[PDB]
């Protein structure tokens, strides 16, 4: 089903799992920073795929997945734009963030 | 890790190191309890220079009101030990 | 899929070119797509087949409610409270229906804009014209009523507009 | 640029105005001028959805470049000849525009000097 | 809707016959059950109201207010039993009786079909509030506050009654349905102007309008915690409900009679937001924030457009919840250090981390961080005002800045910095206070999930 | 920070403070060490040139003119030590400072861990409670009838006495607590 | 134990997301919209099988 | 409060206040999270003159450069199909006036 | 990897860090030189810039100052 | 937009050339680069601005990371006046900062070249405000100015830090992070540029002297 | 000799540049002695309670109470209607109101007049 949309949505979805796990017996151990870094790295490697799809076929999409509310003549829905800008910017930010978290693991060790 | 656990002996050695490196102070005569004015024959400007030398050595500033009071290397060792929470 | 009517929400025939590899090197996208298919799409489809099989075993229906037409506000006496009540409720239902019509046309326009890509200014003219017409009619009907709107206010607005257009036509005829 | 220095400091009357160009009819000095042709049809440009600015007279080379880039996708160094062809067409278009501006300059100066000389001859 | 009214009337003797050490438990349990039952009023129609009988009815505007009142009562019960521990049994039962009577009056107020019964109940709410403030307040100023609370209201509401009965003699009815279906325009005369003013000034003073707000800091600062909670969360919204009801018979006079009130509201939200920046009292800051938000609501109602009405309803609900939470948060610190000065106890994030989290969440919700319903109401009002006149975006924009400033200011001064050295009686937060904060905050985000329930009948 | 201040600064204290400030700001201007040594020796000679002025009025006038010269030629961005009041890490570790009395409110389960520490803490509390009254009485006797005239405090003089007002000086949290 | 991270943090969310998108979101009109793919001269359409002609006898400025 | 001596042992170090001393009427505006009146190396109203002069010069020069723009010695870009009449907004039932370009 | 304070000496350096630093500098310079050798026109320009003065009047089409 | 970007970039670059805190210099460089992006937005090249954002992220983040390594090593000291000779004391950090400063200054065929060179050449070839053009050129020179300021005062000369030397950059996490960002700052410009469709019309015809103008002002 | 520094409200005069400090008198020294005596007496009073082992709660500071009471409750009793007070009150409380009223009334009058002639471009203005 054109994995473009599912992959690009899962890329953003998988970043929220550590926030959910922040109340388990992993936020209280010393393995949490590495867990967050691994999550970000996995998200970057997954987001690398829609970028290849866009480079190949110029593929673009919008996903209006949830209808939040509808005013009288204005409809508000949870919608995402997956154009050139989004698919090109997301992996760059993810790469920079991964490198910065790995750096912070050492810089902020005594905090 | 971070810097080692600074001790009193290290502080005393560093203070004596800085003081013996001074051309106006002779090393053999200098002791840990020597008085800058009385035993060593210096003036207040020299004491200010000594305090700045210790500030540069240890990397933290001593306030003037506290710096003027220090008169012997033992006093300086005690002050630096108190400032950096040194007990061993 | 058949869930919605294709005439209320039309689409062009969806032309897509055939692949023409001009390079010896293997296309990564096709390999990753095959992997995603076999690993993600297959498991989901089987689960949906199970859930659909379970649903078909217990099938029941619900109905769309039909409303008759009652006398309008114009056929309403000045103080006949029951007739005014029925006419008012009918007017509110019609207002909601008109809002949904405008929403459908807006959805058409948005879909056209996203679909046409770089050629939307020229390729989306029909939807823009449809929205212009429907918005003009809706704005004439319902705008400026304000809160506390009612069927009587709409009738007064309409009568004012008809008086104005009658005077304009009569004056134009005299030229 | 020196043209800015000439227009802003020298005589602006004989310097072309970029917003208002050309002033003279296109066939003024030319006896006959060939009409500039196109290669890419409107439908082809629309289907390729190039852009509203890339639909210039060099659009066909751009369509060829886009085709080759799509076909030879993973080998992103294979699109060299067509890129150069598109660049050459754009360069030729810029040279044509430079010729147009310079023709405007020479024609304006020539006409102004000729009119001044005619006025001088009629003034004596 | 006697299925909701009768259980509160039965809360009364249950409280008065409970054992001396089980009053709080029974009251909390049965108030929570009544709130659960009242949650069923949200099943509303899209055309008309739910006309249960000739006396009571519910719209999409009153149902969230009723749910808010029912949910608020147990919160005040939980927040009250801390400082009433040394009180005697009879006085505690009297306090709970006051709260129950206030809830009953508000519930019957929000659903009366006739304007004169609405008037009777909306004045009847004054007595328990005055008794609570003047009896269970802490400082000597409470007495004066009570007076400022009373006459300011009554001087506004006594003319309204006159107008009301006058209307009954000309139209023959005060039933809201008949009034709506038989509405007629108001001519441009002095008599109509003064009728408009009489019908409007009571609800203006209840909001309150800028220039008519001096009673609010006094009442909200000198009251006990439950009194402040119910004053800010529910009683301020009576003015909004009444104005959105009564404006159906005042057109087209409002088209020009809203000008002084619109000017007062905008410049007064600016002025009160600026006032909040220099406030040595922590409760007064919350009172003035309430004033600013209610000024926004007044502007929304005076504009008289559907988007403005929806924004007004959403802002009313959101502000009620947020202001109640802020008052409870300040009351915890007051119960610890016995002082309201904002710069007395500092660096409390070091000593009370979870309470610091609650403070941060409440402050973020106050300054209308999206997608909180505070932001939805504020944005709907701003959009309607921009449609009204393009220059309003200046003043509203100004407010959107100043609010945030003082919001963060409060936080930064109470939680950040270094702790006061000489204060050493700061005990860890109790389970009661943490549960209070959680029960304040979670419904806000749950409403963010489904915000159509609080957008009013214009949805 | 550790010493009790006096009513005023005398002439020599002001001259020494100007000397230190001028040397620091010249170091800020003279980045490199050899150049700083050159100009610092020059500044020291300039300072001690008038070291033997017996006219106090002219000494104060010279001090004034020197201060105006300093304020004109001071560095807009002088070097500050990281933990100094203008430093980048001045109050960085204050949020990690927790008072000791907080340990009084730990749950008994929390106190079950670290038993020996809490035994020593009980020891220290008993010592403070046993010394408080003696400290108070000593302070009363030593202090002048017209109230104290400085912030300086007296030491212990008796057999097992402790210097009065010591609990919050001795039991400081730390410089690097966490 | 070795590679269980990629199953519980990538595979399961992507299964849920694909199920939701392909069976709930795409059940309504205009919820997932893709811009029309680029068509160029000389391309063959998959559905109809048609071909698009070439481009007007290039001038060959070689 | 930023002007107070930081090397003194204040009762409230963050506020730089002592227990019992009179408090300024405007302390909350001077809490050193806020308005600072400390002396500057450059005198006030000399900083103002330079900042205002810089801003005024920048505005005037931007205006002047706007009335003296910079451009290349080239003519307008030429667009094939009647200045792209149809693509820039359709209107296919009006027959726009022809826009013709010639070789050079 | 254990490195200890030196007190007025040059710090201890492990061979690995110097190897990595030299390697990365070398690859940066090799990349720059290779890209210049193969992609020179990106810096020096590709197409010759004309000079309008050397354009004859015949191709340009203006009259010899008479008509 | 063009005027705002031009004044922003010039003013921030002029402010950065005399700062003593390394973090402040880097922050002012980011502000100047944002002004440059606003400039290129003002002359109708949004895709160039996006490409510049993508290219700038890499080397800016890595420059900040090198600064952080320097700060942590020298006992949390940020003033450049107390950093001496770290060219030999810090091999990897020095190499990374050199590559980052060269990429920031538009060294040809690095990641900064593929956006900054095009931006400058497109500003020169446009019907634009002349003052904004002049300020953009002066700002791109001041960029090199503050870059060499950082290099000169941080790495060259004799030590000026306290005598207890705790310099140690041999930690795997820091090395791997800076190495990844280094690979990015070296190759990402080429890799990304050759992989996107052509969304602009190139300037294939330029006067020879105006082609190297950014290079000339950078060298100056 | 060098350019002079002139102070202002928001950038005051340095202590080392103050001529009042460079001409002293025995009266000045006595005044400084009294100031230290007051400060030391207050510090001793604070430190006596601060170090008390049996003290639990808040050390009440009368200066803070005085500041708060002066800022809040003491303002009206010490207020008098003067020409300055009345003029400032009228200006700061009335001028903004009528200024904004004129602005908004003019804007709405212009908009309504434009609406009446039929030229405001209200196309697609469905929601209000
Ligand atoms: C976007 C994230 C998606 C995540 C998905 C899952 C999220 C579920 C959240 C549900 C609500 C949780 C309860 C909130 C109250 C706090 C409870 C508590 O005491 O925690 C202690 C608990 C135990 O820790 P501890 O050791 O005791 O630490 C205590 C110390 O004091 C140390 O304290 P601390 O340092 O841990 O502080 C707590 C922390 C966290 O605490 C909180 O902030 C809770 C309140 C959040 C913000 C509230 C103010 C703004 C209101 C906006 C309303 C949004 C409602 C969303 C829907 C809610 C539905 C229930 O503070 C913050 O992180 C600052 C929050 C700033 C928010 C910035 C983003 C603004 C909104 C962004 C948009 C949200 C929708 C995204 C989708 C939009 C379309 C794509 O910590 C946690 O449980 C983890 C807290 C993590 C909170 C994440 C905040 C982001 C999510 C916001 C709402 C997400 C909605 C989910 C649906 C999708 C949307
Ligand atoms: C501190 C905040 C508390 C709340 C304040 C509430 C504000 C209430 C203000 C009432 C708003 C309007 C009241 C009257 C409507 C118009 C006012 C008048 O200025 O308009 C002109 C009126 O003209 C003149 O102004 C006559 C009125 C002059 C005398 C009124 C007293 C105003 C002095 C200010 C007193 C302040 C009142 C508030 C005291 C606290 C209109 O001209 P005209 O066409 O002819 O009259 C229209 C009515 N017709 C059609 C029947 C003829
Ligand atoms: C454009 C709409 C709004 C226009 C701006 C109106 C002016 C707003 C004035 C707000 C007043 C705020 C009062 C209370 C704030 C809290 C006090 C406070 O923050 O203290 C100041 C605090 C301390 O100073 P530091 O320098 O950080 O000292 C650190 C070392 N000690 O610093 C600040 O926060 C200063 C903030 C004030 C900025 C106000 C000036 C802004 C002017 C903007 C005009 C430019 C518009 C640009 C248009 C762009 C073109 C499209
Ligand atoms: C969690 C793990 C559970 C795993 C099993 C679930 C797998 C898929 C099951 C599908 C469930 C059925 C379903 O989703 O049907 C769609 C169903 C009905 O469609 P609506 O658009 O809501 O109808 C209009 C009324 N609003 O929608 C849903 O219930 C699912 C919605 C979830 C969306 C994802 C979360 C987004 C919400 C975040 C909060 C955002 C706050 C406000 C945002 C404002 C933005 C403008
Ligand atoms: C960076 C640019 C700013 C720098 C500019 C600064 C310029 C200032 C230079 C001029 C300053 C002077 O010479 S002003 C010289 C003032 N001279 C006197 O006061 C003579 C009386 N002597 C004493 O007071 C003591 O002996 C004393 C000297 C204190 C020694 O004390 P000790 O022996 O007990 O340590």
């Amino acid at each position: 089903m054109n994995p473009f949309a599912s992959l690009t949505l899962t890329t953003l979805t998988i970043l929220t799992i550590p926030i959910m796990m922040s109340n388990s017996n992993i936020y209280k151990t010393n393995l949490y920073p590495n867990y967050v870094k691994t999550t970000v790295s996995y998200a970057f490697t997954l987001s690398l795929v829609p970028l290849l799809m866009f480079m190949h076929t110029g593929q673009e999409m919008i996903i209006s997945n949830w209808h939040w509310m509808t005013l009288q003549t204005v409809e508000l829905s949870l919608s995402f734009k997956m154009d050139y800008f989004s698919v090109m910017f997301i992996p760059v930010a993810l790469f920079v963030t991964w490198s910065i978290m790995e750096f912070s693991m050492w810089y902020m060790h005594s905090d | 890790s971070d810097a080692p656990p600074l001790t009193l002996e290290a502080i005393k050695d560093r203070v004596l190191y800085v003081l013996k490196l001074y051309d106006k102070i002779d090393p053999e005569k200098l002791s840990v309890n020597s008085h800058f004015m009385k035993d060593l024959g210096l003036d207040s400007l020299d004491q200010v220079e000594i305090i700045m030398a210790m500030e540069d050595e240890f990397g933290f500033e001593i306030p003037d009101i506290d710096a003027e009071k220090l008169m012997c290397p033992q006093e300086i060792v005690d002050y630096i030990a108190d400032k950096k929470d040194v007990y061993e | 899929p058949d869930s919605w009517d294709k005439d209320v929400y039309p689409e062009p025939p969806r032309r897509t070119p055939a692949p023409a590899p001009q390079t010896s090197l293997p296309n990564p996208v096709t390999y990753l797509t095959k992997i995603f298919d076999l690993l993600v799409d297959r498991p989901v489809t089987l689960a949906r087949e199970f859930i659909e099989q379970q649903h078909a075993k217990n099938r029941y229906y619900y109905y769309h409610r039909e409303f008759r037409r009652v006398p309008d506000i114009t056929e309403c006496e000045e103080k006949d409270i029951l007739c005014m009540f029925e006419a008012e409720m009918q007017w509110r239902r019609d207002y909601k229906v008109d809002q949904e019509i405008v929403n459908i046309i807006q959805e058409r326009l948005k879909a056209c804009q996203q679909r046409e890509g770089e050629s939307y200014r020229q390729n989306c003219a029909k939807e823009l014209e449809q929205f212009t017409q429907v918005s003009k009619a809706f704005q004439d009907r319902y705008s400026d009523l304000g809160a506390h709107y009612s069927a009587r206010k709409c009738l007064a607005k309409q009568k004012q507009r008809m008086l104005a257009e009658r005077k304009a036509a009569k004056e134009a005829a005299a030229a | 640029g020196a043209h800015l220095a000439r227009r802003y400091l020298g005589d602006a009357s004989k310097e072309p105005d970029p917003l208002r160009m050309p002033t003279f009819p296109p066939d003024y000095g030319f006896p006959e001028r060939k009409e500039r042709e196109m290669v890419a049809t409107q439908q082809e440009m629309n289907d390729a959805q190039l852009m509203l600015q890339q639909r210039d007279y060099c659009a066909h080379y751009l369509i060829q470049l886009l085709k080759c880039k799509r076909d030879s996708f993973p080998n992103f160094l294979a699109c060299k000849h067509e890129q150069h062809d598109w660049d050459y067409c754009e360069h030729l278009d810029y040279v044509k525009r430079m010729k147009e501006f310079e023709r405007e300059r020479r024609l304006l100066q020539r006409k102004k000097r000729r009119e001044q000389r005619e006025a001088e001859m009629a003034r004596g | 809707m006697l299925k909701i009214i009768i259980p509160t009337t039965m809360l009364l003797p249950m409280t008065w016959m409970s054992k001396h050490n089980m009053i709080w438990i029974n009251a909390t349990v049965h108030s929570l059950l009544i709130s659960l039952i009242s949650l069923s009023l949200l099943n509303q129609l899209g055309e008309n109201s739910l006309n249960f009988s000739l006396t009571f009815f519910s719209d999409s505007l009153s149902a969230p207010l009723l749910v808010l009142t029912t949910w608020l009562l147990p919160l005040m019960l939980m927040a009250s039993q801390s400082h009433l521990s040394k009180e005697t049994t009879t006085r505690k039962k009297l306090y709970i009786t006051m709260l129950i009577l206030l809830q009953l009056f508000l519930i019957m107020t929000f659903t009366a079909t006739e304007l004169i019964l609405f008037y009777i109940l909306f004045e009847a709410t004054l007595v328990p509030t005055l008794i609570i403030i003047t009896r269970w307040g802490n400082q000597t100023e409470r007495l004066n506050a009570g007076l400022y609370f009373l006459f300011y209201t009554l001087a506004g509401s006594l003319p309204l009654l006159v107008a009301l009965v006058y209307i009954q003699n000309t139209t023959g009815s005060l039933n809201f349905l008949i009034i709506h279906y038989w509405s007629h325009p108001l001519s441009n005369s002095w008599s109509n102007i003064f009728m408009w003013l009489a019908c409007i000034m009571a609800f203006m003073v209840k909001m309150p309008l800028y220039g008519l707000h001096l009673w609010l800091p006094k009442a909200h600062v000198e009251a006990p915690i439950a009194g402040s909670m119910v004053l800010a969360a529910v009683l301020l919204k009576l003015g909004g409900y009444g104005m959105m009801r009564i404006t159906t018979i005042l057109n087209p006079l409002t088209n020009y009679m809203a000008y002084p009130f619109l000017m007062l509201s905008m410049w007064g939200m600016i002025m009160t937001s600026s006032i909040c920046l220099r406030q040595t009292d922590l409760k007064s800051l919350i009172a003035y924030s309430s004033v600013s938000h209610m000024a926004l609501v007044i502007v929304a109602i005076m504009i008289q457009t559907p988007w403005s009405f929806m924004g007004a309803t959403a802002l009313m609900i959101a502000h009620g919840l947020t202001s109640s939470m802020l008052f409870c948060l300040a009351n915890t610190n007051y119960e610890r250090v016995h002082s309201r000065t904002m710069i007395l106890a500092r660096g409390l994030q070091t000593l009370l981390p979870l309470m610091a989290t609650w403070w941060l969440v409440a402050s973020l919700t106050n300054l209308a961080l999206p997608p909180s319903i505070n932001l939805i109401g504020e944005l709907f009002i701003i959009t309607a005002s921009f449609s009204w006149s393009n220059i309003t975006i200046i003043l509203m924009g100004m407010n959107m800045m100043i609010t945030a400033l003082y919001s963060l200011y409060m936080l930064i001064t109470t939680q950040r910095g270094k702790y006061t050295h000489h204060i050493n009686n700061i005990k860890p937060s109790f389970t009661r206070e943490n549960a209070l904060m959680a029960l304040h905050i979670l419904p806000l985000l749950l409403l963010t999930l489904n915000p159509k329930m609080i957008l009013g009948p214009l949805y | 920070a550790f010493s009790a201040p006096a009513a005023y600064l005398t002439h020599q204290q002001k001259v020494l403070r100007l000397y230190k400030r001028a040397l620091r700001h010249l170091e800020s201007w003279c980045v490199h060490r050899d150049k700083y040594r050159y100009f610092a020796c020059l500044m020291r000679a300039r300072f001690d040139e008038h070291k033997n002025e017996k006219d106090m009025v002219k000494a104060t006038q010279l001090l004034r003119q020197a201060e105006e010269e300093f304020w004109y030629g001071q560095h807009p961005q002088p070097y500050i030590f990281p933990e100094s009041p203008g430093g980048t890490s001045y109050e960085r570790y204050e949020c990690y400072k927790v008072p000791e009395w907080c340990l009084d409110d730990w749950h008994p389960s929390e106190k079950a861990m670290y038993p020996d520490y809490f035994a020593k803490r009980e020891q220290w509390k008993r010592l403070r409670r046993e010394s408080w009254e003696r400290e108070v009485k000593q302070l009363q006797e030593e202090t002048p009838p017209g109230g104290p005239r400085t912030e300086a405090l007296p030491p212990a003089r008796k057999e097992g006495d402790l210097p009065p007002l010591w609990w919050h000086i001795v039991t400081r949290p730390r410089e690097r607590p966490m | 134990r070795h590679s269980i991270f990629a199953v519980t943090h990538v595979l399961i969310p992507v299964w849920i997301i694909h199920y939701y998108l392909k069976y709930h979101v795409t059940a309504k009109p205009y919820t997932v919209v893709e811009r029309k793919p680029r068509i160029f001269p000389g391309d063959t359409i998959l559905e109809t099988g048609e071909v698009i002609p070439l481009m007007k006898e290039f001038p060959d400025q070689h | 409060q930023q002007e107070r001596d930081p090397w003194y042992d204040w009762d409230h170090p963050d506020l730089r206040l002592n227990w019992g001393e009179p408090i300024h009427w405007d302390l909350d505006m001077y809490i050193r999270n806020r308005v600072d009146t400390s002396p500057t190396p450059v005198s006030w109203n000399t900083m103002c003159k330079h900042l205002f002069g810089f801003v005024a010069f920048m505005l005037f020069m931007f205006w002047v450069g706007e009335i003296y723009p910079s451009y290349q010695p080239v003519g307008p870009k030429q667009y094939p199909y009647n200045d792209l009449y149809l693509e820039r907004g359709g209107d296919p039932t009006k027959e726009p006036e022809p826009v013709v370009h010639y070789e050079i | 990897v254990h490195i200890e304070p030196r007190y007025r000496q040059f710090p201890q350096l492990t061979r690995s860090q110097l190897i990595q630093a030299e390697f990365f500098s070398a690859t940066m310079w090799f990349w720059i030189l290779w890209r210049f050798w193969h992609d020179s026109d990106a810096v020096l320009g590709h197409f010759p810039y004309p000079d309008p003065s050397q354009w004859t009047d015949e191709e340009l089409g203006i009259l010899p100052d008479d008509e | 937009t063009l005027c705002l970007g031009a004044i922003t970039t010039l003013f921030t670059a002029l402010c950065a050339i005399t700062q003593n805190d390394i973090k402040k210099i880097v922050a002012f460089s980011t502000s100047s680069q944002l002004g440059l992006m606003m400039v290129t937005i003002g002359i109708n090249q949004p895709h160039l601005a996006f490409l510049h954002i993508c290219m700038h992220a890499f080397f800016k983040a890595m420059l900040f990371m090198c600064s952080g390594s320097i700060i942590h090593s020298l006992n949390d000291e940020q003033d450049i006046r107390k950093m001496g000779g770290l060219y030999k004391a810090m091999p990897f950090t020095t190499t990374a900062l050199i590559i980052g400063s060269l990429a920031l200054t538009g060294m040809p065929y690095l990641t900064g070249f593929y956006s900054k060179d095009l931006i400058i050449e497109a500003v020169n070839m446009s019907y634009t405000n002349a003052w904004a053009l002049l300020m953009t050129l002066i700002a791109t020179s001041l960029t090199a100015a503050y870059s060499t300021r950082i290099i000169f005062f941080a790495f060259l000369g004799k030590p000026r830090f306290p005598p207890l030397v705790l310099i140690n950059e041999n930690n795997p996490l820091l090395i791997n992070s800076i190495k990844r960002l280094l690979i990015g700052s070296i190759f990402a410009g080429f890799i990304i540029s050759n992989n996107i469709p052509p969304m602009t019309v190139p300037n294939t015809t330029m006067p020879l002297y105006m082609k190297m103008t950014a290079l000339i002002v950078t060298i100056m | 000799s060098f350019p002079k520094y002139k102070p202002s409200r928001l950038a005051t005069l340095p202590a080392t540049l103050d001529p009042a400090e460079y001409d002293i008198s025995p009266e000045t020294r006595k005044a400084q002695a009294e100031r230290l005596a007051i400060r030391s007496r207050l510090k001793r009073e604070y430190l006596l309670q601060y170090n008390d082992p049996n003290r639990l709660g808040v050390i009440e500071d009368p200066a803070l109470i005085r500041w708060t009471y002066a800022r809040s409750a003491n303002i009206y009793p010490n207020f008098r209607p003067t020409p300055k007070t009345s003029l400032l009150g009228a200006l700061f409380g009335i001028g903004p109101l009528f200024f904004w009223y004129y602005v908004f009334k003019t804007d709405r009058d212009k908009k309504e007049k434009l609406i009446q002639e039929g030229k405001l471009d209200q196309t697609f203005n469905i929601s209000y």
